[PDB]
């Protein structure tokens, strides 16, 4: 549900980004110098927790954390909000970077037809 | 003998026979607990269209919507150690092809 | 349009003849004639054998004859997470690096 | 499960539905009164009084039998008969 | 020992025990529907100790304690898989039951086979618990096709009702057609992996086919 | 395919119940209806919630059925919402009961329906799914509240209609 | 305890029914405000929505058209 | 036991929507003789009968007020 | 149900059969009471509207039209008593339903369990079998050479007689037998 | 006006929508009168043989007999080999077995043909 839905089905596919080919553009395009994402939990520490193949994430020690705050506080199962809301609060900043690089691919795309319409009308005159 | 009248004393109540009277070719399929031909309320014809129009635009519909998905304006998810190349079962002898995700 | 005559003796004479037989079938004071041949105790009866001697059944099956056996009981391995004591060998498994804390 | 019921109880509802009825003075209904012979009614008002039993008791009474019940009597001994009253 | 597998096992059992108890002179009596559902409840209880075994620190087991027979290559045990689901679904089926079987006390009363009655539904509750604790195919299977017809004998509980004989038909006619998708999906899984265990079906099919798949969508 | 069925399932059962007179089959076909949910929440791969929803939907519907069962048994084996009426004050309890499973069933915002269900919507239209899937699931939603509230309005508001 | 059927009337009914009624209705309605009142973000959300449209392309590292 | 039927003159259709119908009826040149034995329930404890919010609404004045007791309480112990 | 079926139906017994079962499908439709009465006194208007009617052609163009619009407008589920034929409680207590040729193969302490009830079942037993040859020779008297031309049955004639075939319809099962 | 219903075979016209209700000759009321009293006849001798007390035992039924004697044994007796009957049986009784064989041949050739090409995922088939 959505406007992106709307422009790109009853609009300009072109213009509009792919979801399963997204990214297409190099990830320094534009960005001169770009930091790769940090991981905090190592492979060997997720693979001690158990944590789900999906739950292995950027964000996967927040959810180690909360697991063993809920493990350690059995009795009182209301005890573990502060990990939680860390938790939740990491997941929401890793779905609006997801967000932002579907922005950067919108708008890059809709560069690249304004840049192509140019060289055309140029071409033509 | 769901068509027979259910309030006539007849000597087989369940079956709805009376002793005697000859009996229907097919009585083993025509059985209350089998094949009923009871008029409807609706004609069979309007039935059929309507169930079979009903089926049909929830096939078509189905396949619509399957070439028009609907989704959110998010970019892939993002996994750390090569798209978790490792827990994924992937051979550690073999080096995978490096999967590099940036800041944004 | 209604009962003929003959119809209405009929049908009062089998009402009389279904009355008197209901009549009949009412039993008597005596009739079930039989051959000659605190709640908490109940519950406590009740505990003891159908939970207690079950359990115990059970309880020296499973230790005994079914663990005597390779791979018949697996349990899933324990948990374990970072700055966690492991018994077994009291082991120290270390905590995570610094998390980079926002707000 | 339900208290079973008796002659009296069903004589007692049909007169108290016939009663109940406009179209019967009160006064001269007796439990022997026919419907058309001296109370004046005609084959509809016998159908409405039937649907007016069948919905009291909560039973149907079949059409080829609830013609013919022209009595608050014949009524009476009907239902007793079909619902096994014998007191 | 760690009572889980104890604890979970006594439970299956003593839902099993009212069963044996009716060849007795307690099933002749009236004392039989609170007498199951007294056991019901006991049960309920003995589920939800390892209910919370598991929600303190996650255990899950498999219990292989009775070996059937060996076909070659492919080994059929009675084994019952005690994970999140079945411990978390045993405690609330029971509760259902239990409170279903008090209803059924207050309502049932005027039936003169009250006391069948609630064999056949404590029948459902262990066939039931048989499917949901089934740790392969087979074990599934049986506990499929047993609350099959105890659907069908439980529907059609007033044999003389001709809609109430339908009724059951239609119910074992459907689950029929899902039976058929079942054994499709058995019979791949064991052709293409030697396993009827949820254990080597998910160690060798990494990438799942539409036909096995596809059975067991058609079963569900 | 299973998200497709279980689209269809829930949106053809809801259709259907909003317009029965028997509430045995209402419940029944609530009960298909919400099946079909579950067998939604399956095709968005989320396993999990689809347990969850079995289990509270294992509580709430057996109160329902245990509810109208009483109002059957108390009418005398009536099964018909067209000869219930006035129960709201002839059966207490039994009303309270039923309420309270109805706003479970239709996800009141802090009932046990609202662990479940608000979570299965909520991934149903946040993940890359069918678009009729999505649109049937949420019709399906609307008529379940319908029902329910037919359930309620035929038999417990307004006057008497069984015998006297 | 026994209740006399009624005919053409009101049932007659119980204090401990009706007080139970109205015991477990209260507590339902206690419970939902209860919980509306400690955590309401179940309902009304937890983290704002972001805005597309006000992300800068310096930040999105769009570079200039010309360029 | 042995229950008694109430007196068949206390059922009337006034002060009943049957009286409504009848008015209806005769502006159509019609009457419907039936009215008393359907008029039984629109009367006694039957007369009234709350809506359907009122219906969902039956325990929240106590809720609320419970509600507000212990939102206070909380305060309070909270506070000290 | 009790009574035997005539060799056709008679002009105004299709009519009142049709004003019944529109009467009934309308109340589906009208589910409250008012509406109920309010519709039903129209309905009954238009049976009176068309109550005196000479033309018997004429008459039976009415009920044939007025069959057609019952069966476009009728109820596709209409109200069913529990008990009717189409009804949810029907034929529920016909698993229970035992006969008395049934009780009589009881062991012999069983029949000494009631001792009281197999006295008056020998009585009736007995008169049972007094009867008879009375009732087949009341049969065979009124019976015209050519055969029964119905379904019905005569009364007892006589002052020691009981009606022809009568033990089955007496002693058949209570609607509640257990 | 409204709409007409349309009988079909597995839903048949009610009784109140039949023309021929509404169309009586004087010769089928006296054919209804037949029927009757044939009814009335077999109604009567079924039950005196049911009250007879005398009677221990099974009340023959000639009817159930003739259905199933005409059901299984007078079948061979009245066929004859006719264009109709011998199309029918040729397609019902070897249609279907040509149909199956075509399908399982071919299966099973492609099946073959993959195994000794070498190209058919044939890991862990320990059991055949
Ligand atoms: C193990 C599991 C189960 C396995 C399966 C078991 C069951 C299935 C297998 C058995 C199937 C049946 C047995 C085979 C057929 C036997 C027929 C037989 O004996 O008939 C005697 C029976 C008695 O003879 P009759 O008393 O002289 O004739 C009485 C007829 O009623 C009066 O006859 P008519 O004058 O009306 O005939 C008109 C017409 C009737 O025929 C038809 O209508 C059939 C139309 C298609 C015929 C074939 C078309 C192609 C012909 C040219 C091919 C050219 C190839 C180069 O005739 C023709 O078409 C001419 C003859 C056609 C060829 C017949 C060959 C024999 O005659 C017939 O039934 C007449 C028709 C015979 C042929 C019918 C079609 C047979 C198809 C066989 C397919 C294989
Ligand atoms: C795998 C091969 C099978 C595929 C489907 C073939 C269907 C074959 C039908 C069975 C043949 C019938 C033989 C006798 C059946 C039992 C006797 C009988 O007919 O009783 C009818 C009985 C009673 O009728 P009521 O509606 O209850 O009315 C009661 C009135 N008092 O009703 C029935 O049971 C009919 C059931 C027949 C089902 C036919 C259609 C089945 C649907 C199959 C297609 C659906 C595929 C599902 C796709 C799933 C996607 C993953
Ligand atoms: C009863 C109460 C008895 C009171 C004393 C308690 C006795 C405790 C001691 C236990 C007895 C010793 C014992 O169990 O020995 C094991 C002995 C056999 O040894 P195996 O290792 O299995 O040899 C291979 C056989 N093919 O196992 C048993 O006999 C116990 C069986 C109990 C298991 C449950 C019964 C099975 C009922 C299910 C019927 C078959 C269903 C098919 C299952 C399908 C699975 C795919
Ligand atoms: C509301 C009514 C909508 C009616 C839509 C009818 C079908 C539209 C259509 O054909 O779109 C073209 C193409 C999909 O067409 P295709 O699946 O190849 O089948 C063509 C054979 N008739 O679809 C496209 O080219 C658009 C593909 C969009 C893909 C979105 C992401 C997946
Ligand atoms: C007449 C043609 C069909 C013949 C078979 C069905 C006849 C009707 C009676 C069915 C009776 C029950 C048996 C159902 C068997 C279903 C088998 C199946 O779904 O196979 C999946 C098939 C092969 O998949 P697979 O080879 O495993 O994976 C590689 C990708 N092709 O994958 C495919 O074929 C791709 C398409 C997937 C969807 C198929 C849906 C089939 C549904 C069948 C049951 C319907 C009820
Ligand atoms: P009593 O013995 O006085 O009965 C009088 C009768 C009716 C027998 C007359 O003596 C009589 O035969 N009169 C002449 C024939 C006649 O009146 N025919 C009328 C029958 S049809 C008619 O005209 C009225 C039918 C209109 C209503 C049709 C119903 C259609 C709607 C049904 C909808 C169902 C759900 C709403």
């Amino acid at each position: 549900m959505g406007a992106h839905l709307a422009r790109r089905y009853l609009g300009d596919a072109s213009k509009e980004p792919d979801p399963l080919r997204m990214p297409t553009f190099p990830p320094d395009y534009g960005f001169p110098e770009r930091k790769e994402r940090e991981m905090v939990a190592t492979q060997q520490e997720m693979n001690d927790a158990q944590l789900m193949l999906q739950q292995r994430d950027y964000c996967a020690h927040y959810l180690i954390q909360l697991l063993k705050c809920k493990r350690d506080s059995f009795p009182n199962f209301l005890a573990c909000k502060h990990e939680q809301h860390d938790w939740d609060y990491c997941e929401h900043l890793d779905y609006v970077k997801r967000m932002k690089e579907f922005e950067r691919e919108r708008r890059l795309l809709q560069r690249k037809k304004r840049r192509e319409q140019r060289e055309a009308e140029m071409a033509r005159g | 003998q769901q068509e027979r009248d259910p309030w006539y004393d007849w000597d087989h109540p369940d079956l709805r026979l009376n002793w005697g009277e000859p009996i229907h070719w097919d009585l083993d399929m025509y059985i209350r607990n089998r094949v009923d031909t009871s008029p409807t309320p609706v004609s069979w014809n309007t039935m059929c269209k309507h169930l079979f129009g009903f089926v049909a635009f929830m096939l078509f519909m189905f396949w619509v919507g399957e070439i028009y998905p609907s989704y959110q304006p998010v970019g892939p998810k993002q996994y750390p150690y090569n798209d978790l190349y490792l827990e994924r079962g992937g051979d550690p002898t073999k080096e995978p092809e490096p999967v590099v995700h940036y800041e944004i | 349009s209604g009962y003929t005559p003959d119809e209405k003796l009929r049908l009062q004479q089998l009402r009389e003849l279904r009355r008197r037989w209901l009549k009949d079938q009412e039993l008597s004071p005596r009739e079930p004639v039989l051959p000659p041949r605190y709640k908490t105790y109940r519950h406590s009866i009740f505990a003891v054998t159908h939970v207690l001697i079950p359990v115990w059944i059970i309880h020296y099956y499973l230790k005994y004859h079914v663990t005597a056996k390779p791979y018949t009981v697996v349990e899933r391995k324990p948990r374990i997470f970072p700055g966690d004591t492991i018994l077994e060998t009291g082991e120290v498994i270390p905590l995570m690096k610094e998390f980079p804390d926002q707000h | 499960d339900a208290p079973p019921l008796t002659l009296e109880a069903i004589k007692d509802r049909v007169l108290y539905v016939l009663k109940l009825y406009d179209k019967i003075d009160p006064e001269k209904l007796s439990v022997n009164s026919h419907f058309m012979k001296d109370l004046g009614l005609d084959s509809l008002d016998q159908v409405e009084i039937i649907m007016a039993m069948e919905d009291e008791f909560g039973f149907e009474i079949p059409d080829i039998d609830a013609e013919k019940l022209m009595c608050p009597q014949e009524i009476v001994d009907y239902i007793a008969d079909k619902k096994d009253v014998y007191e | 020992m760690n009572p889980f597998a104890s604890l979970t096992l006594t439970t299956l059992t003593i839902l099993t025990i009212p069963i044996m108890m009716s060849n007795s002179n307690i099933y002749k009596t009236n004392l039989y529907p609170n007498y199951v559902k007294t056991t019901v409840s006991y049960a309920f209880t003995l589920s939800l100790v390892p209910l919370l075994m598991f929600m303190h620190t996650g255990q899950e087991m498999i219990i292989s304690n009775w070996h059937w027979m060996t076909l070659q290559t492919v080994e059929l045990s009675l084994s019952f898989k005690m994970d999140y689901f079945s411990v978390m679904f045993i405690p609330v089926a029971l509760f259902v039951t239990w409170s279903i079987m008090e209803f059924s006390m207050w309502y049932m009363h005027s039936d003169p086979f009250i006391n069948r009655f609630f064999k056949y539904l404590l029948l459902f509750l262990i066939t039931m618990m048989i499917l949901v604790t089934a740790n392969n195919l087979f074990q599934l299977f049986i506990g499929w096709e047993g609350v099959g017809i105890m659907s069908f004998l439980l529907i059609g509980w007033w044999h003389g009702r001709t809609d109430a004989n339908t009724a059951a038909l239609q119910a074992i006619l459907y689950n029929r057609i899902g039976d058929i998708g079942f054994v499709l999906s058995m019979a791949w899984f064991l052709t293409h992996s030697n396993a009827w265990d949820l254990q080597q079906i998910f160690m060798l099919n990494n990438e799942c086919p539409n036909m096995p798949l596809i059975g067991l969508l058609l079963a569900a | 395919m299973t998200l497709c069925l279980g689209a269809i399932t829930t949106l053809f059962t809801a259709l259907c119940a909003i317009t029965q007179n028997d509430i045995k089959k209402i419940v029944a076909f609530s009960t298909s209806s919400q099946l079909g949910l579950m067998m939604v929440t399956i095709g968005i791969n989320q396993p999990h919630l689809a347990f969850l929803h079995i289990c509270m939907h294992a509580f709430f519907k057996a109160m329902l059925f245990m509810c109208s069962g009483s109002i059957i048994h108390s009418l005398n084996d009536e099964q018909d919402i067209r000869k219930m009426g006035g129960l709201y004050k002839a059966m207490p309890f039994t009303t309270t009961a039923l309420i309270i499973g109805s706003l479970a069933l239709t996800g009141m915002p802090y009932l046990t329906g609202f662990y479940s269900k608000d979570l299965i919507i909520e991934a149903v239209n946040m993940s890359y799914t069918n678009a009729w899937a999505l649109l049937m699931t949420l019709i399906a939603t609307s008529l379940t509240a319908a029902y329910s509230t037919r359930i309620i309005f035929f038999a417990f508001l307004g006057k008497p209609r069984f015998p006297p | 305890v026994h209740i006399e059927p009624r005919y053409r009337q009101f049932p007659q009914l119980t204090r401990s029914q009706l007080i139970q009624a109205e015991f477990f209705s209260a507590t339902m309605w206690f419970w939902i405000l209860w919980r509306f009142w400690h955590d309401s973000d179940a309902v009304l959300g937890h983290f704002p929505y972001p805005d597309p449209s006000q992300w800068t392309d310096e930040e999105l590292g769009i570079l200039p058209d010309d360029e | 036991s042995k229950m008694e039927l109430p007196d068949y003159k206390q059922w009337k259709i006034e002060g009943t929507p049957l009286e409504t119908v009848q008015e209806k009826l005769a502006a159509r040149g019609l009457r419907d003789p039936w009215g008393r034995n359907e008029a039984w329930r629109y009367s006694g404890g039957f007369a009234n009968n709350v809506s359907f919010v009122g219906a969902l609404l039956k325990g929240f004045k106590w809720g609320f007020a419970a509600f507000v007791v212990a939102v206070g309480a909380e305060y309070y112990l909270e506070s000290q | 149900a009790f009574s035997a079926p005539a060799a056709y139906l008679t002009h105004q017994q299709k009519v009142l059969r049709l004003y019944k079962r529109a009467l009934r499908h309308l109340e589906s439709w009208c589910v409250h009471r008012d509406k109920y009465r309010y519709f039903a006194c129209l309905m009954r208007a238009r049976f009176d509207e068309h109550k005196n009617e000479k033309d018997m052609v004429k008459a039976t163009q009415l009920l044939r039209q007025a069959e057609e619009e019952f069966w476009y407008g009728q109820h596709p589920q209409p109200y069913i008593f529990p008990e009717s034929p189409g009804g949810t409680s029907y034929e529920r207590y016909e698993c229970y339903k035992v006969p008395e040729w049934c009780l009589d193969d009881w062991h012999p302490s069983e029949k000494a369990m009631y001792p009281d009830y197999f006295a008056k079942r020998e009585q009736w037993k007995r008169l049972r079998r007094e009867s008879w040859e009375r009732e087949v020779k009341q049969l065979q008297e009124e019976t015209p050479p050519g055969g029964p031309r119905t379904e019905a049955l005569p009364p007892a004639r006589k002052e020691g007689d009981l009606p022809p075939l009568w033990w089955h319809i007496v002693t058949r099962p209570r609607e509640r037998p257990m | 006006s409204f709409p007409k219903y349309k009988p079909s075979r597995l839903a048949t016209l009610p009784a109140t929508l039949d023309p021929a209700e509404y169309d009586i000759s004087p010769e089928t009321r006296k054919a209804q009168a037949e029927r009757l009293a044939i009814r009335s006849r077999l109604k009567r001798e079924y039950l005196l043989q049911y009250n007879d007390p005398n009677r221990l035992g099974v009340i023959e039924d000639p009817a159930l007999i003739r259905w199933t004697y005409a059901r299984s044994a007078n079948i061979y007796p009245n066929f004859r080999p006719t264009p109709k009957t011998s199309l029918l049986g040729a397609l019902f009784g070897i249609g279907p077995l040509f149909f199956w064989y075509y399908v399982f041949k071919t299966d099973r050739d492609k099946k073959e043909k993959l195994i000794q090409e070498g190209k058919l995922d044939q890991t862990f088939n320990i059991s055949y």
